[PDB]
């Protein structure tokens, strides 16, 4: 009974959030009403990790969804399993954040936040054994960046010995909303070095790339975008959701996966990314399943991991396969390209297979890489970041909500700090 | 090549081949270990505290 | 008669000891519901099999064991199991969040919680011995509780129980089957802390077994369950002496007595044949005793052709008699590389049990007609703690998941005191074999 | 793809073994610490056995085969023919030896007995004494000598009556190359050398010991006639099988070469049971250079054995293309042989 609490923030991390619910709910056989319709034990062996049960076997996903606006919030209940969430977990304000990290951390923020840890208390306290929490927001804006790295911050406080764990979708400049995006990434990622203990790096032109080049997909939208995330996050929370001996918990996965208390952002992965038509129904092979899950193309950080080494490798696969298929295809991707594993962490890459496959594939493979070459992520904000704040370009929108450029100069400097952290084991 | 000390029993027996002859802490230290520890910890969250603080 | 308390410790060792309180039941005819129909002396006695059960006013037999995993769903398959009502509550100890492969969260942040209603249960056990021996301790080296709760309460059972013997079965870690990165961190934190602590101590490695299972049991894909049946059908042999009518290995002194002339090398090889598969639709004591030489058939990997013999068990189980023993041992001497150490008689302790070895039905195993345990001190079995040391260098280098060790309570100064331990030992072994 | 390591830079054989793998183009080179390899070409001294055969999913293979050194280490090959049945104490191709320890840390009194026989008996008594070298007729100066240094050595008979080559009159060994493969397949090279003396053997004083001791590093440096008759005191097999039907009215396969095969194959079938990798959890090959001194009857006498030898210069290449070939690719198989198998069963 190892339940995790979920919280999705601001527009993206409830739009994705949604849809996180709903590709899992269908997986765990539960229908838009909470009501369970399925055909196998494994869906209710381990769905206290993610459900609560209410009168009349009931299942209530213990999830709170926050915003600082009701837009968003009132099309996730009218959404198709918008019926499934707890009424009393909707927590909103309306006056908005505008896209400003200052708004969602100290100003609107500070005014909604104490309502959330309410609910979040509520929902711990009825835990027979608290893993830890899982937030999806995006680092963008002004709600999901801002608020919730200050709802990250008062959650460690109140609960400092649980895990917290993170979707976090990365701005980009082909994919992108405002200006101000990369100064709410510099300024929430150093929030994240500090109080998270596993973030998974979703950027948003990966996504657009992916969708555009691999799948096809000419005009891609927010909901493809979203859609492929919620894949991956059914794909890396498997081995929470169901039996399952490697990762099985938050805390086991975190001392597999991080060496190094900073450097825990991972760069996912998910396999097939196949175009409509023709080529469609063919069945996939564990080999193109595993070709497919360690090329450059199909990670969402848009890292090249060929610029840098993996310090550890967890890869699951779902479905009825070989798993001795599985070993070989996966020792064999190490030992032809060596050169991309660190050498001083034996053993680094670690497998597990799953039986349930997501709905309408016959198998598939999701990826979690910590690997130094998501610096190239780092470094990439930081030259946005610098570019503006060189000129102090639109820092009066922080300035107006009580921020001095100090601020701004630390945030900076920490993730230069991470950047440089990153390098000395790439060279180790 | 000796057989030596050949016990016999109705379950089973047992003998003896010879080819060649020849030619802690106290209860009171592990509780200083465990409560040492116990403080370590204690200290590290404190710290992280004042520095949620601030 | 002299009682023998055993203790499971984390999953692999909760599993082992469930898999192998199976076997004793079939081997000593013992019904789940705990009676035991050959058993004429009801309520009580001290017959062999009394070393690991005693017995109920009502008949029922109960295992001289105990349960302990900082998470309650393995050892909650045995309050579920077949075997179910063999146990009360009382045996089974369990916490709410385990120690997440971390050595220095299941000696020092779980353990201080839990080890005095450890301890507890083990007394109201060792109340009811009229002469208690010691204890038998089954864990691995990489979880969590099976290396870090194991070494608290070995460290605790010396101080509690200073004059009894303490023998461990210990799962070597392999990364074919292996969960967590850190198992080189936590195997060398515990053998350091347990090392002064156990008198006795048989490494199984999970590579060994797993391919013993792939190459004669023809499993593609070995399970924990293929692994476990396994592997106590080899501490079956082991314990047998203790559990049976015999002469040899008969109290747990013995082991010590007859395997272990030097404390800090009390690690014996053992090699177990012969594992035929039960899907296949009989070897000869000379067959049987040639391939306890040969590095396939032993439960850790290694080459004793290169290095030095101190001590040597041939425990036989079914239609054996002394005299193909020696006929095979003559013949064995004259053919293998199998030097002994100048202080030590070039010997065997054989012991023959009349009983062939017993079978779960519908297992993996086919029922043979004879099968050999041998027990080798031999410095051969270094070569494991060389490849455990190498890795735990490669990794203690860059400091790679110090900080969660730390982050425990734990001190750097733990880790380099615990390396220098073994490289202490490793130089022990080059001392005695080269 | 296969890959492999490099733990011996000073090795001249598998430097070429090394850039003959990358010029397939289907071997790739890792870091010396890189534990996922194929391939190990590894140090001389302390090489890891212990850490061969662990990596789930890996075939792997050592150029070197652990406990040779029995066979390759001067004193070892002594105590190792004394007490092996199939070689034994009346071993006839091997020269009386006796394991000799220095007085400061042994078979001093079985040597002496025996010195006192062939002095006694006219005989002649001049012995030799090397370790890891002093050629004298005096038992005396031979102990003396051993006394001074701190090392385990061997005084061993001296050959009295070698095979002279002419003009010259000088003295040779033989070298023969020898490659097991992890099938226990004994192989050797079509091709040895004969490292020559370029002195005249002078039996009247084996205080300059240049025309006495054969090596090339001893030659190259002492001897004032160094590569007068052949180019590097360096003789191949067809020169002498041209010279021993021309002096001599026969062969090198029949009056040397067959006593050659003989005892290599002794020597390596004793010691299989003792360092065959075929039921282990990795494999190895190794290449053994086997020195012999051939007498004036053309008997053959073992000298000893190389477990790190180099090659000559002309053979280098073939050499080290034919160890990728039957002891390599054996193993890792890619997308008239130089060697002769020597029959054992
Ligand atoms: C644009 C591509 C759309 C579909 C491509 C071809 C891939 O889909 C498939 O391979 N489907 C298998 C072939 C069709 N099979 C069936 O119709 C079918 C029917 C009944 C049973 C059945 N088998 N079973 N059971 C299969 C799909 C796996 C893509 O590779 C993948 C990238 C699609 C995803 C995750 C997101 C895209 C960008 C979105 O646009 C999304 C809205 C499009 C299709 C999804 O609905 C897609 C869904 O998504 C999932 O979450 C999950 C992985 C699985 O349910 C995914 C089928
Ligand atoms: N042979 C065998 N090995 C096992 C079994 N269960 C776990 N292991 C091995 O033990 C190591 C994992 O340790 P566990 O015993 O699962 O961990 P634990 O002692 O429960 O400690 P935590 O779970 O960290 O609290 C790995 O090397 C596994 O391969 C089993 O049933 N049989
Ligand atoms: N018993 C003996 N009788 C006659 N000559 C001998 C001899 N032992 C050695 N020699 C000669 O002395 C030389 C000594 O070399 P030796 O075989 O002892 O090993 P080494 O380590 O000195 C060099 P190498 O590897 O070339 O043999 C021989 O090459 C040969 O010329
Ligand atoms: N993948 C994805 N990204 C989004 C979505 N909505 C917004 N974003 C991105 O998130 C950032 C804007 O943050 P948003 O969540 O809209 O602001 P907030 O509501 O104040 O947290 C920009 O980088 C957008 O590109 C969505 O539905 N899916
Ligand atoms: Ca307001
Ligand atoms: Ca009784
Ligand atoms: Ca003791
Ligand atoms: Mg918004
Ligand atoms: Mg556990
Ligand atoms: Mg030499």
């Amino acid at each position: 009974m190892r339940e995790i609490v979920h919280i999705q923030a601001g527009q993206c991390g409830n739009q994705i959030g949604a849809k996180f619910w709903e590709v899992i709910s269908d997986e765990h056989g539960i229908d838009p009403t909470g009501s369970y319709h399925g055909d196998s034990d494994l869906q209710l062996e381990r769905i206290n990790v993610y459900y609560n049960e209410a009168t009349g076997n009931k299942y209530v996903p213990r999830a709170i969804l926050v915003d600082l606006e009701p837009g968003t919030m009132d099309s996730v209940r009218s959404g198709p399993f918008g019926q499934i969430f707890r009424p009393d977990n909707f927590v909103f304000g309306q006056s908005g954040a505008g896209n400003n990290w200052a708004k969602g951390h100290y100003t609107e923020g500070a005014e909604l936040v104490d309502s959330v840890l309410d609910v979040v208390r509520k929902e711990s306290e009825s835990c027979d054994c608290l893993q830890g929490f899982q937030l999806t927001h995006s680092l963008g804006g002004g709600t999901g960046s801002g608020m919730g790295t200050l709802l990250i911050s008062k959650i460690r406080e109140e609960y400092p010995d649980r895990i917290m764990n993170t979707f976090s979708v990365m701005p980009s400049p082909k994919v992108s909303d405002t200006v101000v995006e990369p100064y709410n990434a510099t300024l929430s990622v150093h929030q994240l070095v500090e109080n998270t203990d596993e973030t998974y790096c979703i950027d948003n032109e990966a996504l657009y790339d992916i969708c555009f080049r691999t799948l096809k997909l000419t005009t891609p939208t927010y909901g493809d975008l979203n859609h492929l995330v919620s894949a991956t996050m059914s794909g890396v929370t498997t081995c929470l959701r169901f039996p399952g001996q490697l990762n099985a918990d938050l805390r086991k996965l975190a001392v597999n996966m991080v060496p190094f208390p900073r450097l825990h952002f991972f760069m996912p992965g998910f396999a097939p990314l196949t175009s409509r038509g023709s080529q469609q129904y063919r069945a996939l092979t564990v080999p193109e399943l595993t070709q497919q899950m360690f090329d450059s193309k199909n990670m969402m950080a848009a890292c090249d991991p060929r610029h840098g080494r993996y310090l550890t490798v967890a890869a699951i696969f779902r479905g009825r396969m070989s798993m001795k298929e599985v070993d070989e295809q996966m020792l064999n991707v190490q030992n032809k390209n060596s050169s991309y594993f660190v050498e001083w962490i034996p053993n680094n890459v670690k497998t597990a297979v799953c039986d349930i496959p997501p709905r309408g594939l016959k198998m598939s493979a999701t990826f979690i890489g910590n690997s130094t070459a998501i610096q190239e992520l780092f470094k990439r904000i930081s030259e946005q970041f610098t570019a503006m704040f060189r000129r102090k370009a639109f820092l009066h929108w922080y300035t107006g909500e009580g921020m001095d450029e100090m601020e701004f100069t630390e945030a900076e400097s920490n993730m230069n700090d991470l950047v440089s952290e990153y390098q000395q084991y790439q060279d180790a | 090549m000796e057989v030596i000390e050949l016990n016999k029993c109705t379950s089973g027996q047992s003998f003896e081949v010879i080819l060649k002859p020849p030619s802690d802490p106290s209860l009171e230290e592990i509780q200083k270990k465990l409560e040492a520890a116990e403080e370590r910890r204690k200290y590290q969250e404190a710290e992280l505290l004042k520095h949620l603080a601030e | 008669m002299r009682e023998c308390i055993s203790i499971h410790v984390g999953q692999a060792g909760v599993q082992i000891g469930n898999a192998c309180w199976e076997l004793y039941c079939l081997e000593h005819g013992i019904q789940p519901d705990g009676q035991m129909p050959s058993d004429k002396t009801i309520g009580g006695g001290d017959d062999s099999f009394n070393t690991f059960f005693s017995e109920t006013g009502a008949g029922k037999h109960v295992p001289r064991a105990v349960f302990v995993d900082l998470e309650p769903t393995v050892i909650d398959e045995v309050r579920t199991g077949t075997y179910r009502q063999l146990f009360h509550p009382e045996q089974l100890i369990t916490g709410k969040e385990d120690a997440a492969n971390n050595y220095a969260r299941g000696h020092y942040t779980i353990g201080k919680e839990i080890i005095d209603l450890v301890l507890d249960r083990i007394r109201k056990l060792a109340d009811q011995c009229t002469g208690l021996q010691g204890f038998l301790v089954f864990h691995s080296f990489g979880g969590g509780t099976g290396s870090g709760f194991t070494s608290l309460l070995m460290e605790r059972l010396s101080v509690d129980y200073g004059k009894k013997s303490k023998l461990e079965f210990s799962i070597y870690p392999a990364p074919q089957v292996s969960t967590a990165v850190v198992e080189p961190y936590n195997s060398i934190l515990t053998t350091h802390t347990t090392l002064e602590h156990s008198d006795c101590a048989f490494m199984v490695d999970n590579e060994a077994i797993y391919d013993i299972c792939r190459r004669n049991l023809d499993i593609e894909r070995p399970t924990y369950t293929n692994l476990n049946r396994l592997i106590s059908q080899i501490v079956s042999s082991i314990t047998a002496s203790l559990r049976f009518d015999g002469a040899l290995n008969v109290d747990l002194t013995e082991f010590q007595t007859n395997l272990v002339p030097y404390p800090r090398i009390h690690f014996p090889l053992a090699t177990y044949a012969p594992v035929i598969s039960a899907e296949k639709a009989q070897l000869s004591v000379a067959e049987i005793t040639n391939a306890c030489f040969e590095p396939a058939n032993q439960m850790v990997k290694c080459d004793p052709r290169h290095g030095k013999y101190m001590a040597c068990c041939l425990l036989y189980r079914g239609d054996v008699v002394p005299k193909d023993v020696n006929a095979a041992i003559a013949t064995i001497k004259t053919k293998r590389s199998i030097q002994f150490v100048d202080w030590c008689p070039t010997g065997f302790k054989v012991g023959i049990n009349y009983q062939p070895p017993t079978v779960v039905p519908g297992g993996d195993l086919a029922k043979v007609q004879r099968a050999v345990c041998m027990l080798s001190n031999t410095t051969a079995i270094a070569e494991a703690w060389a490849r455990l040391d190498h890795k735990f260098d490669l990794m203690y280098a860059k400091r790679a998941f110090v900080h969660w060790y730390v982050g425990e309570g734990m001190e750097e100064g733990e880790f380099s005191e615990a390396r220098e331990d073994m490289a202490a030992l490793e130089k022990d072994y080059e001392e005695v074999g080269v | 793809m296969y890959t492999f390591v490099v733990r011996d830079e000073n090795s001249s054989v598998y430097a070429e073994v090394s850039r003959l793998l990358l010029a397939t183009g289907q071997w790739k080179r890792l870091r010396k610490d890189n534990p996922r390899f194929n391939l190990m070409l590894g140090e001389r001294n302390r090489l890891p056995f212990g850490r061969l055969g662990h990596e789930p999913g890996l075939v792997q293979l050592v150029n070197y085969y652990r406990g040779a050194d029995k066979l390759c280490r001067k004193a070892s090959l002594v105590k190792l023919i004394k007490t092996s049945p199939e070689l034994s104490e009346s071993c006839t191709w091997f020269p009386e030896s006796y394991v000799i320890y220095p007085t400061n840390l042994d078979e001093r009194e079985v040597f002496l007995a025996a010195y006192n026989r062939r002095r006694e008996g006219r005989e002649g008594n001049v012995w030799i004494a090397k370790s890891s070298i002093l050629i004298s007729s005096e038992a005396s100066e031979l102990l003396d000598f051993i006394d001074e240094q701190g090392q385990v050595h061997v005084i061993q008979k001296y050959l009295e009556k070698p095979l002279l080559l002419e003009p010259g009159h000088r003295k040779f060994d033989i070298r023969s190359w020898v490659l097991v493969d992890h099938l226990y397949n004994i192989y050797l090279y079509r091709e040895g050398v004969l490292r020559t003396s370029s002195e005249p053997y002078n039996s009247a004083n084996f205080q300059d010991k240049t025309c006495h001791l054969t090596n090339h590093c001893i030659q190259k440096e002492y001897s004032k006639n160094y590569g007068r008759y052949e180019e590097g005191n360096e003789m191949f097999f067809e020169e002498f099988n041209q010279y021993l039907m021309d002096a001599l009215n026969t062969t090198l396969e029949n009056s040397i070469l067959l006593q050659i095969k003989h005892i290599i194959r002794s020597c390596l079938m004793c010691i299989e049971p003792a360092i065959s990798t075929k039921h282990l959890h990795y494999q190895s090959f190794q290449l053994f250079g086997f020195d012999f001194m051939v007498d004036e009857e053309l008997k053959v006498w073992l000298i000893e054995v190389n477990g790190a030898p180099a090659c000559a210069q002309k053979l280098y290449a073939e050499l080290c293309q034919g160890i990728v070939d039957v002891a390599i690719s054996s193993v890792f198989p890619l997308a008239t042989s130089i060697f002769i198998k020597l029959h054992h069963h």
